[PDB]
This record gives C-alpha cells, sequence and structure tokens, in this order.
C-alpha cells in the first residue's frame, strides 16, 4: 500500500511535469506565432547584389 | 473392565478450575484488521484505476 501511494504521488507529480510542459509548449508557439510576424516582412534582398 | 479405565468421571473443584479456564483463542483483532485492511484496499482501488 505505502509503495502504491508512492507511485500515485509519482504519477501526480509527472502530471505536474505534463503542465509545465504544455507551459513550455504554449510559449513556444507563440515564440512559433512571433517567428511568423516577423516574416511578414520581406527583408528581400537587393535585385542588383552581382 | 479390565484395566481399572472407566471411561468418564463427574467433575470435580480442582478440573472445574480447568474447566473455566478453558478457551476458545479469539479473533476478534485479528478479523477487524483483515476487515480496515480490505476496507482501505478497496478504497484505494477506487481511484488508483487509471481513468
Amino acid at each position: 500500500r505505502d509503495e502504491v501511494i508512492k507511485k500515485k504521488n509519482q504519477n501526480e507529480y509527472y502530471r505536474g511535469r505534463t503542465k509545465k510542459l504544455q507551459a513550455t509548449i504554449i510559449s513556444t508557439k507563440e515564440d512559433f506565432l512571433r517567428s511568423q510576424e516577423i516574416l511578414a516582412q520581406t527583408h528581400l534582398p537587393e535585385k542588383s547584389v552581382f | 473392565n479390565d484395566n481399572p479405565i472407566p471411561k468418564s468421571v463427574p467433575l470435580h473443584p480442582k478440573s472445574g478450575k480447568y474447566f473455566h479456564n478453558l478457551h476458545a483463542r479469539d479473533l476478534s483483532n485479528i478479523y477487524q484488521q483483515c476487515y480496515k485492511q480490505i476496507d482501505e484496499t478497496i478504497n484505494q482501488l477506487v481511484d488508483s484505476t487509471s481513468p
């Protein structure tokens, strides 16, 4: 029973880490949206470098 | 008959001492511990299985 309680605690801090990683990946998706925002302006190199 | 060993005799006060001493050994504590153990196991199983 004690080991089962310990394993339940294991499952639930793993759930906490799951929530933390979900927060990390929502942050990554916001970073991805900001990346598209930067992509919106082209910054094309000039047509006459050469 | 033959060997003087009667099948049974009336109770004696000295034998009455042992007769009063004789009792059936109890399992109340054992039974209640078993009941509590199985009840807590059921309670743990209620939420133990993955949803």
